[PDB]
């Protein structure tokens, strides 16, 4: 609900008694889908601005990667914004995730801004984490679990 | 301006592309576009 | 038309400097930081039923309880005759619109942090001399007395002639008929504050006598089958949306002019009124004609707060002074349904329905007042609720003597 003369407009929440965007929000992800269009121009400004951590809840998805270089900078926002314009009350893509490629020496690396990131630990197939480097030294070493 | 590697790339806060009618919805691809909506439609 | 407006500013509850931070000044809706005007701007805008109220206001008359303590924080003026400044922040210039940071090279004197500073607004000469523009501080000013001399709900005040509605006011208040309360209170203040009036004046006399025909219907005496002068507010269910009130127009058994004047300060112990938008309406849509009149006598120092004792030109003790009868919205509209059934509106069986119905909503009210007080107490800095105590919200007053005043004021 929109409110007047410079206000911030109330995100209606569950008791349903609008509260505010500047917050901690949890979106059962249905609620999500037949939303979007909302959730992308009042919270997602919002979480962006860093001033609103949201939690979309939804229980199994599918999770693509997206291994960028630590060495270079990259904001995570655009690979988002899109997974959230591919949202209809139908289907949602697949969650993608981005991750910097481990490196082997301890190099120097630019400032990246994400956003995605899950609660669960579903990192169960990362299997190696640098399998020819003597050793992985930015990345997340991962040696083969025995 | 010194075009280089690392430099914490921030993409704007709120997505320039579009320009979403407050009172209605109507979107409008450039400010412009927008004034319009608000000045005609809702007035 | 009207200026000499005597006022008082807001008590602190033991609080040393008043209770509101620098963050209030750049927050207000409308206008920047000018405090005038305001109240009413955060519901310019209509969505829905629900009750406009965010983290930081936690109700309805969080809004202008806020707007009250920064009001008076910065009121030197009209009481001391100079400009001052708390906190690094003042008024522009002497018309005293918007609140800026002190300006450089000729800052003005640090104010001298105050409780409860007697206002006389002629000890501040420009005011006279510039009255067509700084008008609306005067409507205001009188709201934040209205609300200072209360500890427990804004005191405004029904009147009601001897003989029956004018000539001139019958064909002016067949305008305001589907429109709420809550709408009403904003017409009304919108328009005593923004253009010196008359204390005559057609608006003025129609807007008086649309408060008081507003309280028969809040006592039930005034109900669709007993109209004032065709004029009332049919009640919805309280289990969907009691607020909506709406000044319908009909044609049945009109009431009769009393044998004298009822005139009556009226308030609400119980701190209900907080989060109903209904109560804040109705208190603020009464100040709007004691704003453009001062008030018709002073105010009876029977009860009231331990600080509103014995005003300069306020709160009286003498003979010359107007008793106050404080109810309660739970007995109130519980009394109000009971009206309706002696009548025949309902049924004897929609007597003790409305009644449980209205009581869980009540219930609703203080269960988030209390929830709201303990979030933000009140030594922390600011006071959007308002210390009321878990002690009270149901030791109603004298709210049989203000139903008793409803039947004698529509005889």
């Amino acid at each position: 609900v929109p409110r007047p003369n410079g206000l911030e407009p109330q995100l209606i929440d569950d008791g349903n008694v609008p509260r505010d965007i500047a917050g901690d929000w949890v979106y059962p992800s249905d609620v999500l889908q037949v939303s979007v269009a909302v959730f992308r121009d009042y919270v997602w400004p919002m979480v962006k601005a860093g001033r609103t951590r949201v939690l979309v809840e939804l229980g199994h998805y599918v999770y693509t990667l997206h291994y960028y270089d630590p060495q270079i900078s990259l904001d995570e926002a655009p690979i988002l914004e899109e997974w959230l314009s591919k949202i209809n009350p139908a289907g949602i893509p697949p969650v993608p995730f981005c991750i910097p490629i481990p490196q082997v020496y301890p190099c120097i690396t630019a400032r990246r801004v994400h956003y995605a990131f899950t609660s669960e630990n579903n990192n169960d197939s990362l299997f190696s984490t640098n399998a020819a480097s003597i050793d992985t030294a930015f990345g997340e070493n991962a040696a083969v679990s025995p | 301006v010194v075009s280089d590697p690392q430099s914490m790339k921030v993409t704007p806060i709120v997505n320039p592309s579009s320009y979403v009618c407050n009172v209605c919805n109507a979107r409008f691809s450039t400010m412009s576009a927008l004034s319009e909506h608000l000045r005609s439609d809702h007035r | 038309a009207q200026r000499q407006f005597f006022g008082l500013t807001y008590n602190f509850y033991g609080q040393p400097a008043p209770l509101f931070d620098l963050n209030d000044l750049q927050e207000l809706a409308g206008c920047y930081a000018r405090p005038w005007t305001s109240r009413f701007s955060h519901l310019a805008i209509s969505t829905g039923s629900l009750p406009v109220w965010s983290a930081r206001y936690p109700s309805v008359a969080s809004r202008n309880i806020v707007v009250n303590t920064l009001l008076g924080a910065h009121l030197n003026p009209f009481a001391g005759g100079q400009i001052t400044s708390h906190q690094g922040i003042t008024w522009r210039d002497p018309v005293l619109s918007s609140l800026a940071p002190v300006p450089a090279i000729q800052p003005p004197p640090v104010w001298a942090v105050a409780e409860n500073v007697l206002l006389d607004s002629n000890n501040y000469p420009t005011y006279v001399l510039n009255l067509s523009s700084m008008w609306p501080i005067n409507q205001d000013v009188h709201i934040m007395t209205m609300w200072a001399l209360s500890d427990q709900g804004p005191i405004y005040h029904l009147e009601v002639p001897v003989d029956p509605m004018p000539a001139a006011t019958t064909a002016a208040l067949m305008a305001y008929t589907g429109v709420p309360i809550a709408h009403l209170a904003q017409t009304a203040y919108r328009f005593a504050g923004q253009l010196p009036q008359s204390p005559d004046s057609t608006m003025v006399s129609t807007i008086r006598w649309l408060s008081a025909i507003w309280f028969g219907s809040l006592t039930g005496r005034l109900n669709r089958s007993r109209t004032c002068n065709g004029f009332y507010f049919e009640f919805a269910k309280p289990a969907l949306n009691p607020d909506q009130a709406v000044l319908k127009w009909n044609d049945g058994a009109r009431a009769a002019p009393p044998a004298a004047a009822q005139s009556s300060y009226i308030r609400c112990i119980s701190p209900h009124w907080q989060h109903q938008i209904v109560e804040v309406a109705g208190a603020l849509m009464s100040q709007s004609v004691t704003a453009v009149t001062g008030l018709p006598a002073l105010i009876d120092e029977a009860t009231l707060p331990a600080w509103s004792q014995g005003v300069a030109n306020l709160t009286g003790n003498g003979q010359g002074v107007v008793p106050c009868l404080d109810y309660n919205p739970v007995p109130m509209a519980a009394a109000r349904h009971l009206q309706w059934r002696q009548d025949g509106l309902i049924t004897a069986a929609q007597e003790a329905q409305l009644n449980n119905d209205y009581t869980a909503y009540a219930l609703t009210i203080e269960r988030h007042l209390t929830a709201m007080l303990v979030a933000n107490p009140i030594a922390a800095g600011r006071m959007p609720i308002q210390p009321f105590n878990a002690a009270d919200f149901g030791q109603a007053g004298q709210t049989a003597a203000a139903v008793a005043l409803a039947q004698a004021m529509f005889v």
